[PDB]
């Protein structure tokens, strides 16, 4: 149980089960879960990456989010490493560079490419 | 001036409309650009999978205004790199301007910047390619057509205003584009009523245009030594040379040239 | 001589009288110079986002004092460096000296920089050659160097040095009247229908840089043309087939919000973020 | 072939590719063909390819120029990439002929297995390639102990795009081959 927003909307923190109708599936759930303030109709994969620059090291899990019915919840290399980048290396010169080695790595992990393995990530409740 | 024709790729209205409005407007109708006070694009940049008809749509849309069309090569550009030869570049130019209208094709602007992977994304042929577009007059109808496999380590100076601006994803051939980029394969060989030429294209689903080459060469190979059954033994040969996580860049990088589009609310008060 | 004015950017009016005091006041008034005993500044350094008009005000400050203009943009400098013909920098200058009172100007200080990745040091051949060729001036011929980089960290500190590029100014993105300026100058010598209210347009704009305000006029002009070439088109299979008003004499207000659709922001608000932290870093010093 | 002893497959291939269209120019002008430009071996070191290549040429009673693994760094070394097109050139004057390139990847070799994978012989190579008319048969028949080096862009249609098998080392290339056959499983397509 989680406290409510006023309206009836529940707070939802990341992970949960929410009650709406999962239009994809994978989960055993028929419920799409929640991830930073959205419904995603699975729970999104995980894979650490490390972030150097200026001699700094980041230890920041990157949370895929593939295997969306939606076709616009789905994760994006480009939009994720830009996020991460800026939420760690902010109005840092030439984080183009480490923007595009994040993009590189992203695709490369997530190029695993056995669709049948999808790992959710670790979070209690359905 | 290219035999192939807008019927060899088949689909791609969106592409084909914006290659009409960046080569045959501007061509066929300066009146109107100087009415509206409009620079004519100087390029584009095709992005996509490999062998997906870039070199077919730069070909295609210089049949359509019957403009001269002169295609340099990866092979080419890397000669000139290798050899610190980048100063022919300018003559190139000269011939892309002595036959104008023109529409000059680089096949691979990426081949130098692969074959280099420490240093930045500039490079000697890419720098003399730039200081040609630069310095080429606009009154001249000659339109550069940059295809590129790999749309981020291409220079970002290249995509600058002024230049290559406009990036054009090319996808993978669709349901109607892989049935027409058949028929065009399948057009200089006898192929029996047999084949319905558009289940096969139906079930091919995400082969490049090479994939689907490959399969009618493989066919009419057999066929040498054409028929359903040798349509269906080439078919147990095809390869798709490009998987889903190879889409999934191309198809995420064009959703984030997109978004960045977000003031398509805008109105006038 | 630019045909650029200060109504083409009209903003910046703290660069406009920066750019006046070192590039007007020693070509105005040497007395006042001789007098006081002040040495006229060698040259400044533009950095700020891409495309916000570095070019812009450097063009307009040499109309403004009627002084030839020649750019030396990022691309020759690289010619110069892979070709290892730095010797041409002289040759330049030397051109500057003959077009006094002149503003030279480097469109991308920091391409070879960049060319070299932001093993070696900060030093390299042409901007070398560009030091010793700023060094040997005659400090009176009145030739301004105007350096422009969108990268003003891997520039090299001997640039940035007293007596040479001493001042680093920085030319952040445009405000309201900036946007409404350019986009004044943009859609000018094009029919655009009196009823498109600019300045509303420049207001739901905020954060576009120069080129992204041009990118949106000539998205605008390339709709109309588009446009008109449909109609054109239209007017057969009409006649000819079933045997004048124009369609489209001005740019009119629908293609403006359509060219707003493809219209994006190439400066995000971590590359603002990025020259706020450097211009803060300049300036607390 | 009697030089050699089994391999049948990989003489079919051969002859199919080099034999035909030499001997029916018009069957396969009345199928409108383009035949492929070359072909690359793969396989451990002293398989046979050098022999190989040695009997399809003495099949077709064509001209058999070899240009070994030395040659094509001797070129890399020195810059002398531009003697690759008097290669052609022999090539070429010997109009049935078969051009082998005994090490495609000697030069990838010599890099190491910090560049790309592109290099100016090779580029060469597929420059001469790309300009060799269909009209004279020139046969490019590329080999490699270690495909996996060789420069991707060879392996392009219009280049060298066939790859044949020549058989701890043997697993390399049986891991190779099936990563060149895994994703083949289309062979299930049937017309209705």
């Amino acid at each position: 149980v989680r406290k409510v927003r006023g309206d009836g909307s529940i707070v939802y923190l990341d992970g949960d089960r929410t009650n709406s109708r999962s239009t994809g599936g994978k989960c055993g759930c028929g419920f799409k879960h929640f991830w930073d303030g959205k419904e995603y109709d699975n729970l999104p994969e995980a894979f650490p990456i490390t972030l150097e620059w200026g001699g700094r090291v980041v230890r920041e899990t990157v949370y895929w989010f593939q295997y969306e019915s939606d076709s616009s919840l789905n994760s994006n290399v480009y939009d994720v490493a830009m996020k991460l980048v800026t939420k760690h290396f902010p109005g840092e010169f030439g984080s183009e560079i480490l923007v595009q080695k994040v993009v590189h790595t992203i695709l490369h992990q997530t190029a695993k490419k056995n669709p049948d393995d999808y790992t959710p990530v670790n979070i209690d409740g359905a | 001036v290219p035999q192939v024709t807008w019927e060899d790729i088949g689909g791609l209205e969106d592409v084909k409309r914006e290659l009409q409005e960046l080569v045959q407007y501007p061509v066929e109708h300066p009146d109107k650009f100087l009415k509206f006070g409009m620079t004519p694009s100087k390029g584009v940049l095709f992005y996509g999978p490999p062998g997906c008809g870039k070199t077919l749509l730069a070909k295609a849309i210089a049949n359509e205004c019957q403009a001269n069309f002169i295609s340099i090569k990866g092979p080419e550009l890397l000669t000139m790199w290798f050899g610190e030869s980048e100063a022919n570049v300018r003559e190139i130019f000269d011939k892309a301007r002595q036959a104008a209208p023109c529409v000059l094709f680089f096949d691979e602007l990426d081949s130098i910047a692969k074959a280099r992977g420490g240093g930045g994304a500039a490079d000697r042929v890419i720098n003399q390619i730039l200081t040609e577009m630069d310095g080429m007059s606009t009154k001249k109808n000659v339109f550069i057509i940059g295809a590129t496999n790999r749309p981020d380590i291409i220079d970002p100076a290249i995509l600058r205003p002024g230049r290559l601006d406009q990036l054009i994803y090319i996808p993978l051939p669709d349901e109607k584009s892989r049935v027409a980029i058949l028929k065009a394969n399948l057009r200089k060989s006898p192929v029996a009523k047999d084949v319905d030429l558009e289940f096969l294209a139906k079930m091919t689903n995400g082969f490049s245009g090479a994939d689907l080459t490959e399969i009618c060469q493989r066919a009419c190979k057999l066929a040498i030594r054409i028929r359903r059954d040798h349509f269906e033994e080439a078919m147990r040969f095809a390869r798709r040379s490009v998987s889903d996580n190879d889409i999934r860049k191309y198809e995420m990088f064009a959703q984030t040239l997109q978004q960045s589009r977000g003031f398509g609310s805008f109105r006038f008060p």
